[PDB]
């Protein structure tokens, strides 16, 4: 049996008088400083049987997050037919938790775990006698044909992939291997999807700037599958994520202030990230 | 075909040597062919700070001056 | 301060410095939870 | 025999740069340029490898280090584009690669003070000046060349001034507090000891190989971590010179020269 | 390679770290070490701290001025209510320590000026009355961390019994009668402003018994002395600060009791 690395044991030590200098150092060398305890203090043995488990990548990114919230309402009334399914554009730019522990690389490359979860109500004043619901969840992939209604022939999903949930079973789940086009996906992209060129200058339109306009995982497509009933079904659907077998790289600082959508524009309301304190001696 | 390996110490099990016993030991098989399917990796602590703490180009000494 | 800070003739007399905190070699967490600092709508 | 980490000798084609002080020289992440292996290469065509013809130190125009500066931005592919044989290669083909060597140059006597944090940004990307809609910058204003740009301190969008970014110094016009920029490969020019930084690139992409007129991968940033300071005057300035080679550069897909929205 | 000029020093809880000193004296040649059975005189069970005691401690700091004509310390009453090691000298009716002393001053390269540090055993100093020999009280003789300074006049007193209890501390004869040009017989390192900017003396306990009582005798005492004038040119009075930083080391205590509480002011 192989025991896991530990963390930094620190080794007994006494005093110095030498011209061996640990303390001192340059920082503009862009190193960090590399002094521990045994530089500077006299210290003591200990073994450290601690290790960084909780800390790696995997630990770090390896739970579940609610993405995205899909609303379904299965309905009688006519004005409401359209409302019976939705699509969705597949992203984790909808939710601030998972983007922003994504955020803190560059690039990464992971499969991908969905899980879905279905809660309904019925919005209306005057409830009654509905019977179960099921639905459906049929990914369309970029490029593919996406229904103009829920009783559309694409739904018939012979090339797509489709779950099927029979609502109050164990909430659907599947997994997603890597699908990026490059060898890692980007999370930031300098740079615009098109170049224009010469002929047509404008600065307006130029829409194509960021990782936005390079990303198109195609969308998922809801729906209920059941017929109208009398009384309305309102129907939240949940889509959670767990990346996972995830490598990161070329790390970046966190985000300090709000998201305003998709890029990394910033709220002029809120671009005031940190408390003020009293006074540079406060303690 | 299963494969077996070594689960994280429990809260009775108090041994940190984590080489104790063969019952710290849990079976995985794999039921899917495709591997997206697989459960979480194994942990691996390999770990290489230096690459972001001190990515210096020549040699730097701790009791060395940073500066010579 | 130790001592004082010495400034010669024709030098600036108000300096800056510039703090920097890291974690050490042995160094751990323990458990993970949401981070407190970001929210949305 | 009297080697020291104080001075260095760059030098790449034609072009030598000797630096007196300076605090060794980073290479980020570890890493060399390299040219692209057959093991990871999506490019059929046979590569071109300008070598020495691209593979050369140019100076950017210089930028003034005033006590009211907040700091400057290039991107740089972007800001080689117009720079010799490196440039003209970029246009000529669809797709290349390289990497850098970084070179920031400031001078100042004994009895200044002040320091500048250089940074360098892998996927640089930044905030519009405006909140009509989001990710919404024009090419030409996110491609200003070795003109660079600057970071401001305050935050004003527009509802033409809103194509633009929205370069504030603390957040790194991103949202993001530069406290944290030193985690990016970096290096400081502390005028107290040093005069030069240096830092080697290697390429860094999702891809092997990218479009060099549509993605700029690397970007750089300067940003006072200190004010410039001398007792003789209220506007002491220190010019800061910039100068970059590609390394390794490799070019693949020869069509028409492009030639993009130019003003 | 390593310089001589940067240094670091750790004992205990702390570091001292410099960038200009001339090395570093051990005075006779010899270390602080704890007694050997074979030399020992008490019976008792010793008290050995390791890293209570044997920290640097910062002396409350004094100022070089132009007029200034030097300072002093006692130095196991320097340290007298530092921590732990000021508790076991009073808990203790005996103890041994040696000390590792350590002189800082700051100056800029316009500057010049030169610092003496002595470090002198048995430092005795002459009484400030014509009407009496060997006359000083327990306070005078002992005023702690503030030390004392030396003069350049002598003035006793033969009818004021208050002055006459005080030291003639004259700079020139060092207080005792001794031409000060000669100090340098004694343990000592300088800080010429234009080479160091600290000092650093280990001190061995240098006595005629292995153990004494602290409470009553001072092994050593710290003697620094303006060499060389201050000045900067660029000002009608330069005032840099000396800072006198201090730790025991190899210390040890016998003879638990009360604690003694001394005759203070
Ligand atoms: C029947 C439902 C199948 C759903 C398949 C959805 C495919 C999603 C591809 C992975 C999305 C990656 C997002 C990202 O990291 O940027």
């Amino acid at each position: 049996v192989s025991q896991p690395p530990s963390t930094q044991s620190t080794e007994a030590t006494s005093g110095v008088n030498s011209q061996e200098v640990p303390a001192l150092t340059a920082v503009e060398t862009g190193a960090s400083g590399q002094a521990i305890p045994s530089d500077v203090v006299e210290t003591r043995h200990v073994v450290n049987y601690k290790t960084r488990s909780e800390s790696c990548l995997e630990s770090f990114f390896g739970r579940a997050a609610c993405v995205t919230i899909l609303s379904l309402t299965n309905s009688s009334k006519s004005g409401e037919e359209k409302k019976h399914f939705n699509i969705w554009n597949i992203t984790y730019t909808d939710t601030v938790q998972l983007r922003r522990k994504l955020e803190f690389f560059t690039y990464s490359r992971f499969d991908l775990e969905m899980t879905f979860v279905f809660t309904e109500n019925y919005p209306s004043t005057a409830s009654g006698e509905v019977r179960n619901q099921v639905y459906q969840i049929m990914y369309i992939p970029p490029g593919a044909p996406r229904p103009s209604s829920w009783d559309d022939y694409t739904w018939q999903s012979s090339s797509n992939p489709s779950i099927f949930y029979m609502y109050g079973n164990a909430p659907p789940r599947m997994s997603i291997p890597y699908v990026g086009i490059a060898n890692a996906y980007s999370h930031f992209y300098d740079g615009f999807a098109r170049v224009p060129l010469e002929g047509e200058n404008t600065d307006a339109g130029d829409t194509f700037y960021g990782l936005v306009s390079i990303n198109d995982f195609g969308v998922l497509a809801v729906r209920a599958v059941n017929r109208s009933n009398p009384h309305t079904i309102h129907t939240s659907v949940r889509v959670y994520m767990k990346p996972k077998h995830i490598r990161c790289w070329c790390p970046r600082p966190p985000r300090a202030v709000l998201y305003r959508g998709e890029g990394v524009d910033m709220i002029s309301s809120a671009i005031l990230p940190l408390a003020k304190v009293d006074s540079i001696t406060t303690f | 075909g299963a494969q077996v390996s070594t689960q994280k110490t429990g809260a009775h099990e108090n041994q940190n040597v984590a080489a104790n016993g063969s019952t710290i030991n849990y079976t995985t098989i794999n039921y899917y062919k495709d591997s997206a399917s697989n459960s979480a990796t194994r942990q691996d602590l390999s770990q290489d700070p230096s690459k972001f703490t001190e990515p210096v180009k020549d040699l730097m000494l701790k009791t060395a001056p940073a500066l010579n | 301060y130790q001592t004082r800070i010495v400034v010669p003739a024709s030098t600036p007399t108000s300096m800056f410095m510039l703090g920097f905190v890291s974690a050490c070699p042995d160094f751990s967490v323990r458990l993970l939870r949401d981070t407190p600092h970001i929210s949305q709508s | 025999c009297g080697y020291s980490d104080r001075v260095r000798q760059i030098t790449l084609g034609n072009s030598t740069i000797t630096t007196q002080e300076a605090a060794n020289a980073i290479v980020a992440y570890g890493e060399w340029p390299t040219y692209i292996n057959d093991s990871e290469a999506n490019p059929v065509d046979a590569p071109t490898e300008p070598d020495v013809s691209s593979n050369r130190f140019y100076t950017l125009e210089s930028v003034s280090w005033k006590t009211t500066s907040r700091g400057w931005w290039w991107k740089l592919p972007d800001c080689l584009k117009d720079m010799g044989m490196f440039g003209q290669n970029m246009y000529y083909h669809y797709l290349g690669r390289s990497g850098y060597t970084i070179h920031v140059q400031c001078n100042a006597s004994k009895f200044h003070q002040g320091a500048l944090g250089v940074f360098l940004i892998p996927e640089f990307v930044m905030a519009c000046n405006t909140e009509s809609k989001t990710s919404y910058v024009s090419y030409i204003n996110a491609n200003p060349g070795e003109r660079g740009g600057e970071f401001t301190n305050t935050y004003n969008p527009s509802n033409s001034e809103g194509r633009k970014f929205a370069a504030l110094d603390y957040l790194l016009g991103s949202g993001v507090l530069a406290g944290n920029a030193f985690v990016y490969p970096h290096q400081i020019i502390n005028l107290r000891t040093n005069n030069s930084a240096t830092i080697v690139v290697p390429y860094v992409n999702s891809l092997v190989i990218d479009c060099m007129a549509k993605h700029n991968n690397w970007g750089i940033v300067i940003l006072p971590l200190a004010p410039l300071a001398f007792a003789a005057t209220s506007s002491p300035q220190v010019p800061i010179t910039v100068t970059i080679a590609p390394m390794c550069t490799e070019f693949n897909g020869l069509r028409n020269i492009t030639v993009p929205v130019h003003q």
